[PDB]
């Protein structure tokens, strides 16, 4: 009614250790066959005397959603307050995870994953260094709009698209805490797809992986009326944080270095690093 | 208004913050969830996973896929050594890039046991001993059976049973180590020798493989999340 | 409705531990991560075998 | 003892002597769309034993040098009877499997192999950028196979056994259902792969669900007997196999 | 006063949130409420509601009008095709400008089943059967009667009941088609046929006008806002 | 209380499917008559088998206090600080909903509305160039007034008007929070009218359409006493978002572009576009 | 008198989702927007015929 | 939003604040408290703990030890004076730098009673008598034993208890004193002297040390947080 | 769930001063300073002798 008991007051701990003695018998845990495709079981106690340990360590900071949880880079760009270049002058982003390797990476240790989002922006200005830098800029307001596919794209930073009416802007001025906002699970499927090995074409023809699944839309981003008499250059940062998320079916993390967006494409790299022979132990 | 006072951490961006923030899509009707199979809930859940260690990485590997065989022979000279490693789950590179590698290497400190699973391939005709063991740490590691047989140790026979358990318990100063592993934070060493040797009878290959896996047990787990040494770019993709 | 629950412990011995929270939005998508659910379980990877199999007793046969 | 196994499906047995276990996908069973995970409406066939039984695709060679091989599904059995029939003919289908590797050698020869399932086994192109055609990865029942060296050739995908194709560690692929035929203990393998996918149904030619990898952790060796290679054998049923949206069938 | 700290989002102005604000005009005494007929409550009422589609929009059009008219003539050859049109209910141009295209793009996502009438516009005189059919998707369209007949389909008896309902059923793979259509999300063809042919008694004229009218099933809905690509301007109005 | 119960516990889905098998009757569902003016009920099971599907789709947001709850920009205007042009340092808007396109054409889908209405202004301010832009100029503060019909007009920045005993004002200093508020349903009539076919005089003469019932008043924009050295160019975006809606009598979008404010005039529009042939079905 | 009410759902299966508001304001024109009513009558446009047609039966005598 | 107003002080950065912070390691596992000897809560406990009074801190010192050793003789002039020192626990050098003085510094303001412990190191052999005695502050301190004996004294006779115990009271106008010493807050002066005289038998050394002890009696208290004038640096270490 | 407890005394003679306290955060480490927790005890180190000793009797034999 006014205050409610959602208290988790019985919290999962790791395995204790349970004394164990000498023991001579027909049992022997030790001997398996790796061959069923199953992970041993065993612990210190069934190979060799152990003491009681009552263990209180526990798992919390490996949770998925706690190893998930943390704002990581996956996106960033410039777009100048004044330029010749009309397309200079403003952000275009299809939005997407592959872009940055440390999330990615993270992501991608999953096959599906299921997830609310929340996004937070860093936006930061520098004045372009020139000859005559003298000027009195009044502080500048930031548009970020949100494209779904298929709607009215801007062209220039002063067109009509951006008056969104129906599209999901953010308007934000610079001095101010970073802008920020949940998106909830928008998938057209039951799960995000983070591979898919497939093609867009029944005719298994088109586009082959996972890019073919991303439609989630664009990002756009401009100056509010900022023209400048002296060009200043803004550069967008943009974080993702999942939250309230569910993982299935865990795969090997990647080995190979990154070499494409859009696509698991690699350079074989060997499986790990060499020592000189099979029994070298030390260092030097 | 009500009376308020800012106090310092005001409007800053703190990464691992934990906030309620306004959603952009209101009302947005979800996909409903459905029931996929392996659901994952904990890194350690992966880590408890064996996979195939790398012991055999030496120097001069030709084939990339030799790192995976343990060399096994006959007639080897008694006591004689199959293979050292270093316990440095998360820097050795044994176990580095392993299932268990990878989970440790996105955080800094780690604690617990850990399974290493030992399964002979050689035909069902071979047969042979082998002890096996874990040296706590100390100055020097073991270089003689009769070192390595004062430490924790198992003696593997070979027959239907074809893979072996030896189980390194904890056994630390401290309650964790670092992944990022020191001196101070020293783990051991395991080896492996003949106990007896590996016999055969005629008409059988004379040398064959053993394989190791290594996964975690149910008193393991991590702690302090960190980003891994193992990718980086130069370049946004594309 | 405000919902109070425990706090992850800290440097001090346990009560004074415990937080309070309320929810500001419509939409489930704003609420804060879901950072003390602790439910685990290894065995759909571990061991996915039909037959069950107790560790005393030998693999094969 | 429990090495002894017998499985049977519509008008088709396997029997072995000499098995391991039964593993069976996440822990889950293969079982057929509940109402409230649907979302096509149409009534669906459910052929049953027609098309949920065991298929044997042709056998391949192991020899001392060889590297490993993979099969894609539902492509591998795009051509098996009625299995295939209904693929054709329907936008949707979803299945189950029973996947049984056989190989048989004696106690005198040693060897190992992993079989693996991999959900979702997207691959990299041989030359990074260069897009490759479906023909690099699948084309019924014939099995492809994995190289030492890396892939030169554009129109292959990456080969190189050591990274699966996937830009992973090969030794890492246990965390996918799995079993392993180790010549001096088994002499099959059986994996019963539930359905998975991010969506409740989906088209079975455009979509390869997983890929069962059979790879040589360690290569085949033997002294001075007459035999030389060992066959590999593989079998499969599909389990509560359904398909809804009926049309013409697909050409190819 | 009250200890507080701002948290990210503070100052923004985000489009779609939804707080609170001070009143203007406080204590404005608003005009009292009156029940004017036809009240809206979902877009979806209106999206359920039929529109002519344009189901005859070819390229030589001199008449716009005629784009409303399905031709239907006498001694048509066996199992002839009358039509073919392609399910993108917010995307092709058959379909984007009716009640039910415009409510879709003001969103990006849809899901449902969909009710295509067909009316025959001739004399009482005329009879005539024909087959309309809708196709799942797949790598090719039905070029023959005999390829239509084989999806979910209808036949169509003309008599006293001058119209007939194709329902298109939702069969995909995943819950929400995009209403800018791609391939992954294609939805198939809707199809029609003579079954046996438009046959005529003296003195009646010899071709006729069908008509199609759709909209949505109970089972439809629209997801994410967004603004539509069919309004747009260079300058202010005036 | 202290707490209340308004919990909307059991929330409206979309129609299930129900399982349908096979049928052999007289009762025939499929054949209709459209002339009635009515549009047929029918489902997938009325026609063909179904199977069941407990379906979990939702169509809230799809009511039209989502659709129309956005904020969407009305308007936008620039106004100097300083200018040899008295009208050129402040703005006169008379208060409207048609000259910006996309917030027209989504309120003219229904006849009549009536709702409350957030108005949100965002305003940013640029230095104009020039050959000496040297300056230090404090923090800019502007007001914004409404003037209801009827009320003294400023005629210049610095005018009696301004003092606004009685006119709602609000001022306002960059670098804050956008300024918002909350006006209430102001007609005189019980609905606002998107339309109105019909004249201002008895005589079926004067004004002709909706405009004839626009008379919400204007706002009016100015710095406070910010005269620069060398001049500043504001420009102020007025954001409409109704809330509290409701809608009468729906009608068919807009489908030609719109070339006038204050008229429904239009330049005829072909009912959508053409392919080759009524049998073409492919793109290529 | 702060109002409860539940939240819309979101990734994570649903008790814990609710959310609490309190109204600051002496206008009603302040309060937030009415983003949760779902009642909703198709048939003032659909079927507007004065004597009501059960689908089974025909349409015209 | 909730209608505020920030009062001042908002924003501003106070040492010694006591708010609520987010964590950045989020649910991080501690690790498990071990109970350790010797837990200190209050930094009086170590003030209450004796410490050696370098009270013969002299000019010509050639050994540092020497400071610790009071000197005492056979054959002393009768009423001779042994040492006499200024109480000013914080401030004047005999003091200053024992654990007392050293707790003290880190305050501004004293308040309580102390215990001066005499502790006599010659032979078992040697006798002697000594009046130890306090002078509240007044404008002259005692210059012979007959001024000292009017104040606050204890006599102390050698025996087998080695040591005795001089408690000075707390004597003052004001509840606490400063740690930085006027004369307003003075506090007087303790000084010792010969009482009868250091009797000694043949064969044993002519001189001997005493030795002096302090600490904090339990009426004893500090107050008013201040950094130390004991510690600085003109450069970051390193 | 708040906390309601008294402050640390001012210039003016003491009921009207008690404060309270609610916890935002879900890590203990969040949480203000233990100000005023006064539990003591010199005797660890003023006195560690094994056999207990009474001021009034003599400490040697
Ligand atoms: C990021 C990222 C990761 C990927 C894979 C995409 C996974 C997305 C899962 C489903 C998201 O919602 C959809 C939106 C549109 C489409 C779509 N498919 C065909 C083209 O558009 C499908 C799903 O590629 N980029
Ligand atoms: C594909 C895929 C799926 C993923 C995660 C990507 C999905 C991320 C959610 C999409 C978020 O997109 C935004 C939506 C709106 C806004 C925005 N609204 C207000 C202004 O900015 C910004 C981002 O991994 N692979
Ligand atoms: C915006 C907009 C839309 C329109 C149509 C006007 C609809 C307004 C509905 C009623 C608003 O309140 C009134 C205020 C004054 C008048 C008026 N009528 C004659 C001139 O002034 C009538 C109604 O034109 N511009
Ligand atoms: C005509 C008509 C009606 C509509 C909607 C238009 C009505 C919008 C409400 C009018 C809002 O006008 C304002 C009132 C006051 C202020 C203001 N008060 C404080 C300073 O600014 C700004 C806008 O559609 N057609
Ligand atoms: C839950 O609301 C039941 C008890 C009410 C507690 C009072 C809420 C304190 C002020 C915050 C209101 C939140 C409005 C966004
Ligand atoms: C409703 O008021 C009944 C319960 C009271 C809850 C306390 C309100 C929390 C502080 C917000 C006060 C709002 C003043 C604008
Ligand atoms: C404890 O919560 C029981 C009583 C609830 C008091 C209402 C809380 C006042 C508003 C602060 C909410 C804190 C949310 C971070």
């Amino acid at each position: 009614g006014d205050v409610e008991e959602a208290i988790e007051r019985a919290v999962v701990h790791v395995a204790d250790t349970m004394r164990s003695g000498p023991s001579n018998s027909a049992s022997v845990p030790a001997l398996t066959a790796v061959e069923t495709g199953h992970t041993s079981q065993v612990t210190p106690s069934d190979t060799m005397q152990t003491r009681h340990v009552k263990n209180y360590h526990s798992r919390s900071e490996s949770t998925v959603e706690n190893f998930l949880g943390r704002s990581a880079c996956v996106y960033m760009e410039e777009y100048k307050t004044t330029d010749n270049d009309v397309n200079k002058k403003f952000v275009a982003w299809p939005i997407n995870t592959k872009q940055m390797v440390q999330m990615r990476r993270k992501l991608e240790m999953f096959t599906y994953l299921r997830f609310d989002m929340e996004v937070t922006f860093v936006i930061t200005s520098r004045q372009d260094p020139g000859t005559t830098l003298a000027q009195d800029m009044p502080v500048l307001t930031h548009q970020i709009m949100y494209v779904p596919p298929g709607g009215p794209i801007p062209a220039k930073v002063d067109d009509y698209a951006w008056q969104t009416s129906t599209n999901p802007s953010i308007f934000w001025t610079e001095g101010n805490a970073p802008a920020r906002m949940s998106i909830p699970f928008i998938s057209i499927g039951n799960a995000y797809s983070n591979f898919y090995d497939g093609w867009s074409n029944f005719d298994q023809r088109g586009s082959y992986g996972y890019n073919t699944l991303n439609n989630l839309g664009h990002i756009y981003v401009r100056h509010v009326s900022g023209s400048s008499p002296h060009p200043i250059t803004s550069t967008i940062r943009v974080y993702f944080k999942p939250k309230h998320t569910r993982a299935w079916v865990p795969r090997p993390p990647r080995l190979c270095q990154y070499k494409k967006a859009f696509s698991v494409d690699f350079t074989p790299t060997p499986i790990t690093d060499t020592r000189k022979d099979i029994n070298t132990v030390t260092t030097v | 208004g009500l009376p308020t006072m800012n106090t310092p951490g005001s409007t800053q961006f703190l990464t691992s913050d934990d906030f309620q923030s306004p959603c952009a899509l209101p009302q947005f009707d979800v996909t409903p969830s459905m029931n996929i199979p392996g659901e994952v809930k904990n890194l350690m859940e992966i880590a408890e996973v064996d996979s195939v260690v790398p012991v055999n990485n030496v120097q001069d590997t030709t084939d990339q896929m030799e790192m995976f065989r343990i060399p096994v022979t006959i007639n080897a000279p008694l006591q004689q050594q199959v293979f050292g490693l270093r316990l440095q789950p998360g820097l050795d590179s044994v176990f580095k890039h392993t299932l268990l590698g990878e989970i440790l290497n996105y955080y800094a400190h780690w604690s617990g046991s850990m399974k290493l699973t030992f399964v002979f391939c050689g035909s069902a005709m071979a047969t042979g001993k082998f002890l096996i063991a874990y040296s706590p740490p100390g100055a020097n590691p073991p270089k003689t059976r009769k070192d390595a047989m004062l430490g924790t140790h198992i003696i593997w026979d070979i027959g239907l049973q074809s893979s072996c358990v030896l189980c390194v318990p904890w056994i630390s100063q401290t309650h964790y180590r670092l992944v990022q592993q020191d001196e101070y934070t020293s783990a051991g060493y395991v080896t492996c020798w003949y106990q007896t040797g590996m016999i055969v009878p005629p008409g059988t290959p004379n040398s064959s493989s053993i394989m190791c896996f290594a996964s975690a047990c149910n008193d393991f787990s991590v702690r302090m999340l960190r980003d891994t040494p193992f990718i980086s770019q130069d370049n946004k993709l594309q | 409705g405000a919902q109070v629950s425990t706090q992850k412990t800290g440097a001090h011995e346990t009560s004074i531990i415990h937080y309070t929270n309320i929810n500001y939005y419509k939409d489930a998508a704003s609420n804060s991560a879901n950072r003390q659910d602790f439910t685990q379980d290894p065995s759909k990877f571990t061991e996915p075998v039909k037959d069950v199999m107790i560790k005393s007793l030998p693999a094969l046969n | 003892s429990d090495r002894v196994r017998s499985i049977t499906l519509g008008n088709s047995t396997i029997t072995t002597q000499e098995c391991a276990n039964v593993v069976v996908g996440y822990g889950r069973w293969p079982t057929y769309l509940r109402d409230d995970e649907a979302t096509a409406e149409d009534q669906p066939t459910q052929p049953d034993v027609a098309t949920c039984r065991f298929y044997t695709l042709d056998s391949i060679k192991w020899e001392k040098g060889s590297v490993g091989w993979w099969w894609k599904f539902p492509e591998a059995l795009s051509d098996m009877g009625l299995f295939g029939q209904n693929m054709q003919y329907h936008y949707l289908g979803r299945a189950g499997y029973t996947i049984h590797v056989q190989c048989n050698a004696s106690k005198f020869h040693q060897g190992c192999l992993l079989v693996v399932c991999v959900p979702e086994a997207e691959m990299g192109g041989a030359v990074v950028g260069q897009a490759f055609s479906a023909t690099a990865m699948a084309n019924g029942d014939k099995a492809y196979e994995f190289t030492s060296a890396t892939q030169s050739d554009q129109t292959k995908v990456q080969t190189a056994i050591h990274n699966a194709g996937m830009g992973v560690g090969v030794g890492n692929l246990t965390i996918y259902p799995h079993q392993w035929i180790n010549l001096r203990t088994n002499n099959s393998a059986t994996i019963v792969m539930p359905y998975i996918n991010s969506v409740p149904m989906d088209n079975m030619f455009r979509h390869y669900n997983f890929t069962l990898m059979v790879i040589p952790f360690v290569k085949l060796d033997y002294a001075d007997t007459a035999s030389t290679y060992v066959p590999i054998t593989v079998t499969v049923a599909p389990m509560c196999a359904e398909y809804n949206g009926l049309r013409l069938a697909q050409a190819q």
